[PDB]
């Protein structure tokens, strides 16, 4: 089998 | 429990009142409680209505509600401090009154939202935490609805939190009838609803709907009604001469029934009837014979103690009509579980999709007690040609191994193949496998072929005299679809051309055997 | 009321749906309109949602915005697309609310009897998509999805609000939010008829025509009969083009752009524009469903002797045998012939020739390359197509091709073979009727393969045999003059010939190369050169 390729991500952003 | 409004839950209602409330009814001093419920299923199965009519019934005080993803703040702390403050009173009324205190209601709309990162997670925390925590209440009930029960988190569903797990379903056909007459009660009473109309036949003919799908086909049904008084192209009207009297016709709810509202499931469909489309028609003995000895096998499979295996073969050349009795003496034979393979349901396939595909029929027949398979076109399906030849190996072993296997202990099956050509089987050792063989003929002689026409009535007495002065003196070799196909070609030219036309295609087709 | 007094259908300006827009009126619009207390009697709740949806350019937002225009109301709200998703977290519900916040003051305020709410969502498929099935990155959109379905339809009743949505992918969205009392009316939109499309110029030629701007000469019903396959928008785009090009005359450039002006104010539309925009601006976007007959008939077809005529009658009455019969709904024939005699011509002219509603040409052309699994999957596709239709018919052609056949072995590809007996063995659904046609030029194969007996029928197409059939033929090609022809005849008329009509065809071409005093002498030595045959 192939492993999984890379992959991106998205963000959350918080307040305080 | 029809006056609340909803049907086909009284059962759920009862387990509900035996469940929830017998300890609180229950006297005080035996008892010298349950804080948890939790309701699923699919949409628009009245779990709203059952949370409603809960909070109403109880004399307690009025529920509280969050609905959706309320709690959900920008800033920090405020999540976890918005549960907080919906046991305040509870915690209060626990402190002063003690054990004499009101019950309390929590219900909790779409929950699989709140529970199931640091926001989430703090809040199921907290909620886990106030649900059952070092302070323990006796006092206090919460309830969630979930319409994807696989979605809650796993510690919420622990004894103690969450007790009583409950599912809705779609209502049977004494639920769906208490529903109608809810929804059409209303028009009942004021005269409003056509004689004609019976609820039994809707109840019967509305089949897996559910509450609300039935109150909008009640709800199309009026609108067609209401309609009839409108008018529409250059101004919207009421009519109201006629809008004063309204009644609700059968014809309505039909229509409202063929597009308005659809049960929003699958269909099956049948292909038995497809193999006899044209019956069977008696036009010699030898069909008689093979009927007979289709019931005699019949018979010994249906008798046989120390035999519970038998295999036939039908033989006949093409165009002769194998198939179709072959289905029949399936259909005669009377057995629960009755199954056709043929290829037309395999195209494109390989040798591991048919062989994995007549494992699974046999499989399934091998369930029942008595049970009967047939398979047609052999040649078909182990794929043969004559040029080199060329065929699929593994399907035949296949089929050599599953010929003489036996059902499991006590039951029987019966099994009928069907070819054309018989001295390929019997090169390839197959046509030992079977126990015995019938032959299919085609027609011989011209009596038995104007006996043929006569039953299917296509030429009258002129024709017919003509065509017996040519052909009862002679023999002939046809089968019957092909003498159907003949037929048909013939009968389009004009009346004048057809009797030449069709004796030419005969004496085309005529040969010897 | 709740109607605009001054209201009608004209003036919305929808030319194609006529059945859909009184579906619509009748099933969301006759309780709001009636007197209030037979509705009270009933006892019956209001609709609450609409979903239109459909291909590209058909017209949802149009009919969207008339009907915004057509209520007495307050002014509707529109979301547009995914304008609602924010990074801070809990703040996307906040706006969801923010919509609602304002008919649910009013409804707590006035009871029953209080306005009517609007709101509009476009290409919802985008905030609304099902919760379990998505990127399980973050949890933003099941919270946005599990918020609109608990605002639409809570513990909380709200029964004073219409929700209207449009979009082009309905399956995406999720069940849920598709059940009665939350959006129960789906209505679909598609390309428009004859009759329909006859309405959309009319509408887009009115001012046109009011003005005095437009010619005599152009015809609606023909342009209508012309435009086949085209939308709303394809439609509008050619009148656009039209009269760009009406325009264009009076402006001169390549160097400073003047307007005329003595000229502009006699400025008309004629049918040459429309003729010309046709041809070179608008295509369809809908792949014309019609075959390309004129590629497979390059030269049309003549007379040149009575086998002609004769193929086609048979033709002509095996169509009429499947159209009026019960007993045989499924009919095949085979048309075979020396090679260059022109049997897919006849073929395709036979198909054509024919009024039935689906007719498909399946060839060897567009499978270069593939395996012997996608030649099955091809057939099984316009077989399926075809299964749908009340009539259908079907053309395969080159079957030798089709098999990968060599003599050298010989090979060929069985599971093609197969496929093929068993699609030509088996009937459609009940009801239904199915024609099939084959092409082939080597019949003692096909005849060892035991597939000959399993068509019906068969046609034969001979070539040109006799010498007068090649001057007939010649005659209608009319290459070569009366002086010519006498010399040909002279050689010719004495003996037979054995030629097919393609194979002429190029014989004249090559032919008409040399210089005048050879022509003849050229097309001679070929023709006894290359003629050997019976
Ligand atoms: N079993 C039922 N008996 C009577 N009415 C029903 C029933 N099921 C649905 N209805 C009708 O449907 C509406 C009640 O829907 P309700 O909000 O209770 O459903 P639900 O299961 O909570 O929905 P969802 O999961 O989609 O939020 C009312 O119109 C009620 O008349
Ligand atoms: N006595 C009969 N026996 C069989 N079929 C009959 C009879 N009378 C009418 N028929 C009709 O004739 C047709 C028989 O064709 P069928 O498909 O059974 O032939 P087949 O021999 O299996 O075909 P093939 O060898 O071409 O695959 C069916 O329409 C059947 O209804
Ligand atoms: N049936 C029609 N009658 C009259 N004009 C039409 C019709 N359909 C389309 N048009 C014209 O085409 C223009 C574009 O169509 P419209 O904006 O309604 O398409 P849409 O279906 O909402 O688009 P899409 O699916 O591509 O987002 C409309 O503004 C109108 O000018
Ligand atoms: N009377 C005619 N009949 C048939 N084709 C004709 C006739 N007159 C001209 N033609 C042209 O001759 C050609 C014959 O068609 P086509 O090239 O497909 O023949 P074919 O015999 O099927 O070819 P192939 O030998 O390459 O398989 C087409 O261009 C057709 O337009």
């Amino acid at each position: 089998m192939a492993e999984d390729a890379d992959m991106r991500n998205e963000l959350e952003e918080m307040q305080r | 429990f029809e006056k609340m409004g909803i049907g086909g839950l009284d059962k759920e209602f009862s387990d509900i009142f035996r469940r929830a409330f017998a300890s609180r009814v229950f006297p005080p001093e035996i008892v010298e409680h349950v804080k948890g419920i939790l309701l699923y299923g699919p949409p628009g199965c009245g779990k709203t209505l059952l949370a409603r009519q809960i909070g109403k019934m109880l004399n307690a005080r009025e529920p509280k509600v969050v609905n959706g993803p309320e709690i959900l703040n920008k800033y920090v702390g405020e999540s976890e401090a918005n549960i907080r403050k919906l046991f305040a009173d509870a915690e209060e009324e626990q402190r002063r009154l003690g054990a004499n205190s009101g019950l309390h209601i929590i219900i909790f709309d779409e929950i699989d939202a709140i529970c199931k990162t640091g926001v989430h997670d703090t809040v199921v925390n907290q909620l886990l935490s106030k649900i059952d925590g070092v302070e323990q209440l006796n006092n206090i009930l919460v309830i969630g609805m979930t319409n994807r029960p696989d979605l809650i988190d796993e510690a919420l569903l622990r004894p103690g939190r969450l007790e009583v797990k409950m599912e809705i379903g779609l209502p049977d056909e004494k639920g769906r009838l208490q529903i109608l007459h809810i929804h059409t009660a209303r028009m009942r009473g004021h005269q409003l609803l056509s004689a004609d109309v019976d609820i039994k036949e809707l109840a019967v003919e509305t089949k897996n709907f559910s509450g609300a799908e039935l109150e909008g086909l009640v709800r199309a049904a009026q609108s067609t009604a209401m309609n009839r008084h409108i008018k529409a192209s250059t101004k919207v009207e009421v009519d109201m001469e006629k809008a004063e009297s309204l009644q609700v016709t059968r014809g309505d709810f039909l229509a409202s029934l063929e597009n308005d509202i659809k049960p929003a499931f699958g269909t099956n469909q049948e292909d038995y009837a497809s193999y006899i489309m044209n019956g069977i028609i008696k036009w010699g003995d030898p069909v008689t014979r093979v009927l007979d000895d289709g019931e005699l096998l019949v018979q010994q499979t249906k008798n046989s103690d120390r035999t519970p295996l038998v295999s036939v073969l039908l033989e006949g050349p093409p165009h002769s009509g194998k198939t179709a009795l072959a289905a029949k003496i399936a259909e005669e034979s009377n057995f629960p579980f009755i199954k056709i393979c043929s290829p037309d349901k395999m195209i494109g396939f390989s040798e591991t999709a048919k062989c994995q595909a007549m494992k699974k029929i046999f499989d399934d027949a091998y369930k029942s007690q008595l049970s009967c398979v047939v398979v047609d076109d052999i040649e078909r399906l182990l794929d043969y040609v004559p040029i080199g030849p060329r065929f699929s190996n593994l399907v035949l072993q296949a089929l050599l191994v599953l010929l003489k296997k036996a059902p499991p202990q006590g039951r029987k099956l019966l099994i009928i193949g069907t070819t054309s050509r018989k001295d390929v089987l019997q090169e390839m050792e197959m046509l030992n496998a079977f126990s015995t063989t019938i032959h299919v003929p085609n027609i011989a002689t011209g009596e038995q072929l104007l006996e043929a026409l006569e039953l299917l009535g296509n030429f009258k007495d002129k024709e017919r005299t003509t065509i017996a002065q040519q052909v009862k003196g002679k023999k002939v070799w046809i089968g019957i679809k092909k003498l159907l196909m003949l037929i048909e070609m013939s009968l389009q030219m004009d009346p004048e051309y057809r009797v030449r036309k069709f004796l030419a295609l005969l004496r085309e087709e005529g040969a010897s055997p």
